[PDB]
């Protein structure tokens, strides 16, 4: 009567566990991966991550500039 | 009784002797177990008779739970955490059921230790080279994990144990 009132069967928390491992270990690798992918990008600078500004070239005038050399 | 398996629990055929009286005088210990019975097993028996057709009038049943082979450790992958779950369940659930099996054979030890007597020493070598095998087997298998114990701890001891017979093996061959 207890078992059957208040408790569920074995296989409930076994899948359960399963769900919850599966889930922790993607985690884990996920940040693992993570960690890999900033070193490289910061080391890099290939990336879109750690991107740091330079002058913008719309900036330059491009006219003749009362000298023939520039 | 049918309760346990007569083969798992073993019993010699319990020969006892006859009375043989010498003396004509009464002893009390017969009459003492004849009003023993009269005053106690008959009202117990009745009792119990009457619970069992009790229980004989609500009839009902419970199973024991089989369980699957999954594969162990052995064949698992380095991170592939599904596979090394279930496998560790098993070998725990294969841990309890060799617990349990060293318990039935220091079961039958003592019983026989107890029902020889006197000539025990010599009357229960069978059970005491029962005992020593299964005690040796438990301990190559299970001794020293820790508490933090698990099956691939157990597998790293069991390969230990091959490398070190092997290299003994290939010693004595080579000798
Ligand atoms: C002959 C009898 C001998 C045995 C006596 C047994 C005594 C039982 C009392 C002990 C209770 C144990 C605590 C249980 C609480 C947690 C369990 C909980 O999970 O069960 C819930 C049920 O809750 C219970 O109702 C809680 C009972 C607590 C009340 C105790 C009774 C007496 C308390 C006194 C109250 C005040 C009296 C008035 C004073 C003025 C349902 O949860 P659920 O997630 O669905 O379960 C899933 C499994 N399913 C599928 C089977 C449903």
């Amino acid at each position: 009567w207890i078992a059957r009132t208040f408790y569920d069967g074995p296989e409930k928390n076994y899948e359960k566990t399963m769900a919850i491992l599966q889930i922790e270990a993607e985690k884990a690798e996920l940040r693992l991966k993570e960690l890999e992918v900033r070193r490289l990008m910061r080391a890099r600078g290939d990336g879109p991550w750690y991107q740091y500004p330079t002058i913008d070239k719309a900036l330059i005038d491009h006219s003749p500039k009362t000298t023939p050399d520039n | 009784p049918d309760s346990w398996d007569k083969d798992v629990y073993p019993e010699p055929p319990r020969r006892t002797p006859a009375p043989a009286p010498q003396t004509s005088l009464p002893n009390p210990v017969t009459y003492l177990t004849k009003i023993f019975d009269l005053l106690v097993d008959r009202p117990v028996t009745l009792a119990r008779e009457f619970i069992e057709q009790q229980h004989a009038k609500n009839r009902y049943y419970y199973y024991h739970r089989e369980f699957r082979r999954v594969p162990d450790i052995t064949e698992c992958e380095e991170k592939d955490i599904l596979c090394m779950f279930e496998a560790e369940m098993q070998w725990r659930r294969d841990y309890k059921v060799d617990q349990e099996i060293v318990n039935i054979i220091q079961e039958r030890l003592k019983a026989c230790q107890q029902r020889e007597g006197e000539s025990y020493r010599q009357n229960c070598a069978k059970e005491l080279e029962q005992f020593t095998q299964v005690s040796k087997a438990f301990q190559d298998r299970y001794s020293d994990l820790g508490a933090h114990y698990s099956a691939r701890k157990c597998l790293a001891k069991q390969k230990q144990r091959m490398l070190a017979e092997r290299k003994a093996a290939k010693e004595a061959a080579a000798a």
